RNA sequence: GGUGUAGUGGUAGGAGAGCGUUCUAAGGGCGUUGAAGGUCGAUCGUGAGGACGGCUGGAGCGCUUAGAAGUGAGAAUGCCG
RNA sequence: UAUCCGGGAGUCAGACUGCGAGUGAUAAGAUCCGUAGUCGAAAGGGAAACAGCCCAGACCACCAGCUAAGGUCCCAAAAUA
RNA sequence: UAGUGAACCAGUACCGUGAGGGAAAGGUGAAAAGCACCCCGGAAGGGGAGUGAAAUAGAUCCUGAAACCGUGUGCCUACAACAAGUCAAAGCUCGUUAAUGAGUGAUGGCGUGCCUUUUGUAGAAUGAACCGGCGAGUUACGAUUGCAUGCGAGGUUAAGUC
């Protein structure tokens, strides 16, 4: 079995036992989470949502909040005296799936 | 007061504006004198009236 | 009192030179040729950090179009049938399906071809 | 500066002809010697400022000491001779172990000498009392005579 | 203990020219290397040959190694100081000359 | 991240055949270039040459509409002064139809190492000679495409 | 004329390929065994074609 | 401190907040069990930049607050090497 | 967002496009005004490339989506509609 | 590269007919204890031994950056054009301030350096060979505005004395 859910304004194919990295969820580490947003479920069977599947759900367990590598945004324009520099570490959350329905 | 805890009142003492020390200060590369001209010169400008 | 600046300059330049590793010849050894390339590298990075999305979207779309032609349909009519059938499946996902699970993609194609 | 430096005068080469930058003296700021552009000058940093502010500063410092309980008054400090260990024993009896400023009447020379050499101790004679001295000190040993002298000069 | 070094410092010949000669002996036995340095008409051959002889002699005496199996493991010519001088050219201009030096260094290993 | 990138060498390459008795070379070469790029597959990723092989047949009979047989001129230059050679598509059709189809497809491919390789996967032959019967190729219908 | 551009370490080292020198004609002397240039007197023993010189 | 709304291209230029260097006064603390400096690291901070380790090195240097400036260089057909 | 008071400036070389006029040969990427825009000081997408044209205003991240002008046979995403 | 031009036998060396101009150049080690003796070599210079806490502290002597010159080694490179990077990425090799690891990089997409000055410069307009150091809005006295403090229709001393 596998599934396709919607999270962080995007979508994720996923399976059980696997960990995914998604946008920051507003919940502490080691805690349960559930996605009632599944777009599709598949494997030997296959069922689709319109847009979401009928009352399905996907269960996960948070493992960590973290921050990606610092990306540096150096805006520059030649001969015009001006540059800006920013750093940015975007936060993420890691979640290991535990069940699909 | 304690010498290892000194503080002035707020707004009493201000940080100097150093000039020609990079572009991101804003006062850099021309010193607020702008592009070429008699005002952009050492001892330039004109009389007072 | 006098100020020399022995370490400030050197540290500030070592930073740039560490950023300039992998660059041909002078552009990893000399501060000027490096800095002039570090800034251009950052410009290109900021720009590619946008074009990346365009590129993968383009790629996914070509794949979806291929997998649809192999079922007797095109990208455009496929996606229109999906929007009709209220099927909100990302193109990334749909490309992954076209690659791995051609049967799931075929089911979606049947849905769309019914919607039309 | 460029003027007080031993040299100059000769323009080291022509304005033109050479493929060399325009230079006007061997001792301009951009030379291995070279007069300094502005640099320091002989300069007086001191400044007086209003008497009421000064006297309020003194009062404020002493009142802070009083509020923190960091005054210590005494009746005596009449040393037969200037031994410092006697004064150290006095500090120990009064339970002082920190910095201290010692205000003394104008003439208690033996006590001043006894207190002089100690590192924790500053000494001053009731008219030379200063904000810097007091604030630097954490506690203030003072003779009653000295306190009266302070309260009459102030 | 398997290897021995020899070095000639403040040598009065060119590094770029000595390197042409070292490029022959690097990866060779001392027999072939000495033969090549003898039948090399160049100038650096003599100094490199003296250095190589010195290395082998140090392997003999200071280390008691068996000369009949040795290999020139490393050999290299670092730059050295430059006593620099001045040719007078036409029209009062002086042109510099850099009388260069070389730090020849040979290493000879048991095998 | 996640999306598939065809490992260079792992994609299996099929062999196709295209008869061109009456088709325009441009349209022929368009479907053919799609095939050679490997855009006919979902495995397509633009840096590994996921495409398939193409055999072309009866290229002498490739259709040229209008006056292209006598007015479509192929120019090339020897990069010597005055060394501009012109050839008509009709003569080129009758004599060296391979070169005709090749120029078409080559212009319609990318000008990369990748496209220069993909142009090798093409195999044009006037008539139905078909020396490649050992590769088990499959007929492809240009008319539907 | 004038270079107008400094050459790189790469371009130097690519000129320096064929600047290397070769040494050739070495064989062993049938008398003394040490190596000599072919068609040259052995400088050690002086023999050439088995005759002292 | 939080919620919402709206906004945050930018030269000359104006305004405000800062990082860093040298020194000083005070406080406090770290150094032959190895300071500064040098060098390599896949580290932290929105930025200036800041740490922690490994090797080198061999004696002075940080941290907090405040202050004073010869306070920050990539260009000057710039000077010296 | 306008006004008044006060501190600090910079700017007095402007360019093109569209419309209204002059000079011009109702020629000029010409010149001079008005009017609006853009550039200047503005990245991005299209016009092959292309400051000044068409769409549109970069605070950052996203291997998410909907559109603009412009486009959908291949190069090169999309209809051999 | 500071401070006197000069921390060193400096107004010296050197330049100039002359008046005159005018440099560069500091640091072993606690102590010379400065490498007896042996080997290669003509010697220099190395290699052992030995002094020393330390010799990669041995006269070019503390530290010993960069440019620059080399040696070796993991990956890549001889049908490819590319302001030389960036983004994606196969393969290979290593294993960290252990965290959506490091290095390399076939191949593909996009992309005409930095400054100055310009209506406008990738610019065939200017400057820079590179590295390192030095090198440009300061101070004194006054004026004015704001901020802060003290005092308040009274706020304040200058010189000078102690
Ligand atoms: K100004
Ligand atoms: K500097
Ligand atoms: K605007
Ligand atoms: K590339
Ligand atoms: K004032
Ligand atoms: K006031
Ligand atoms: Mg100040
Ligand atoms: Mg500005
Ligand atoms: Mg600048
Ligand atoms: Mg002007
Ligand atoms: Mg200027
Ligand atoms: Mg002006
Ligand atoms: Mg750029
Ligand atoms: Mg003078
Ligand atoms: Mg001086
Ligand atoms: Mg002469
Ligand atoms: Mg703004
Ligand atoms: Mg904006
Ligand atoms: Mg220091
Ligand atoms: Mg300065
Ligand atoms: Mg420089
Ligand atoms: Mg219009
Ligand atoms: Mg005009
Ligand atoms: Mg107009
Ligand atoms: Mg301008
Ligand atoms: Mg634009
Ligand atoms: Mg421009
Ligand atoms: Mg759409
Ligand atoms: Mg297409
Ligand atoms: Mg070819
Ligand atoms: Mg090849
Ligand atoms: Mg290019
Ligand atoms: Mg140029
Ligand atoms: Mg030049
Ligand atoms: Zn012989």
């Amino acid at each position: 079995m596998y599934a396709i859910i919607k999270t962080g304004g995007k979508q994720v194919k996923v399976e059980v036992g696997q960990a995914i990295y998604v946008e920051k969820l507003n919940v502490e580490a080691g805690e349960k989470v559930v996605f009632d947003e599944v777009i599709l479920v598949g494997g030997e069977s296959t069922k689709v949502g319109a847009p979401t599947v009928a009352g399905a759900t996907v269960e996960g367990t948070v493992e960590k909040h973290g921050k990606q590598k610092k990306v540096v945004t150096f805006q520059y324009k030649p001969k015009k005296h001006s540059h800006r520099k920013q750093g940015h570490r975007q936060p993420y959350t890691k979640v290991m799936i535990e069940a699909i329905n | 007061m304690k010498l290892h805890e000194l503080k002035p009142a707020e707004g009493s003492r201000q940080v100097r504006n150093r000039v020609g020390r990079g572009t991101s200060s804003g006062n850099g590369k021309t010193a607020g004198r702008g592009q070429k001209g008699q005002k952009a010169r050492s001892g330039g400008g004109v009389r007072l009236g | 009192a006098r100020v020399k600046g022995g370490t400030v300059t050197r540290k500030r330049r070592k930073k740039v030179l560490k950023l300039a590793k992998g660059y041909y010849g002078s552009k990893h050894t000399l501060f000027k040729s490096a800095k002039e390339q570090v800034m251009n590298s950052y410009y290109y990075a900021f720009r590619d950090r946008r074009q990346k999305k365009r590129d993968f979207r383009k790629l996914w779309i070509a794949r979806i179009n291929a997998a649809a032609r192999m079922n007797g349909l095109s990208y455009s009519k496929l996606m229109h049938g999906l929007k009709l059938a209220e099927i909100d499946i990302n193109r990334k996902m749909l490309a992954d399906l076209a690659v791995n699970d051609a049967a799931a993609f075929t089911a979606l194609a049947e849905q769309a071809k019914d919607a039309l | 500066n460029r003027s007080a430096v031993r040299g100059g005068g000769r323009k080291p080469w022509r304005q033109k002809g050479t493929g060399r930058a325009r230079q006007g003296s061997i001792r301009s700021p951009q030379w291995r010697g070279g007069g300094v552009v502005f640099g320091p000058t002989p300069r007086s940093y001191s400044y007086k400022f209003p008497k009421k502010v000064r006297r309020l500063a003194m009062k404020s410092v002493l009142s802070d000491k009083v509020a923190e309980n960091n005054l210590v008054a005494v009746e005596g400090l009449s040393f037969d001779a200037p031994k410092t260990k006697e004064f150290k024993q006095v500090l120990a009896n009064l339970s002082i172990d920190t910095k201290v400023l010692v205000v003394l009447e104008n003439g208690n020379d033996f006590a001043a000498l006894s207190a002089r050499n100690l590192p924790n101790v500053s000494v001053v004679t009731s008219d030379n009392v200063s904000v810097l001295d007091v604030v630097s000190a954490n506690k203030v040993l003072a003779t009653q005579t000295a306190l009266t002298q302070i309260e009459e000069v102030l | 203990i398997t290897s021995a070094k020899a070095t000639a410092k403040t040598v009065r010949t060119s590094p770029r020219k000595a390197r042409l000669v070292i490029d022959l002996i690097r990866g060779k036995s001392v027999a072939d290397a000495i033969s090549i340095l003898k039948f090399t008409p160049n100038k650096s051959a003599g100094i490199i040959e003296k250095v190589l002889m010195s290395a082998v002699a140090n392997a003999e005496n200071n280390f008691d190694l068996d000369v009949e199996s040795l290999v020139v493991s490393e050999a290299f010519v670092n730059e050295g100081p430059t006593m620099k001088r001045f040719r007078p050219r036409a029209k009062g201009s002086a042109s510099p000359i850099n009388k260069r030096t070389s730090h020849i260094t040979v290493v000879v290993t048991e095998k | 991240r996640t999306t598939y990138m065809a490992k260079a060498g792992e994609v299996e390459r099929k062999w196709y055949v295209v008869d061109a008795t009456d088709v325009p070379l441009g349209r022929l070469s368009a479907v053919v270039a799609s095939v050679l790029r490997g855009k006919n597959k979902p495995t397509f990723t633009p840096h590994v040459d996921t495409g398939d092989f193409v055999i072309v047949i009866n290229a002498d009979k490739v259709k040229l509409t209008g006056k292209k047989a006598t007015d479509k001129i192929y120019y090339r230059h020897s990069m010597y002064p005055g060394g501009l050679k012109s050839v008509t598509a009709g003569e080129l059709r009758d004599k060296n139809s391979r070169r005709l189809i090749e120029t078409s497809v080559k212009g319609m491919l990318p000008k990369n190492t990748l496209g220069r390789k993909q142009f090798t996967k093409l195999n044009v032959y006037g008539g139905a000679e078909h020396p490649h019967a050992a590769q088990q190729p499959e007929v492809l219908d240009i008319t539907n495409l | 004329a004038v270079p107008a551009r400094r050459t790189s370490k790469a371009k130097k080292a690519k000129r320096r390929t064929h600047y290397k020198l070769t040494i050739k004609g070495l064989n062993a002397c049938s008398n003394c065994g040490e190596m000599k240039k072919s068609h040259h007197v052995c400088p050690a023993c002086g023999h050439y074609d088995g005759k002292d010189v």
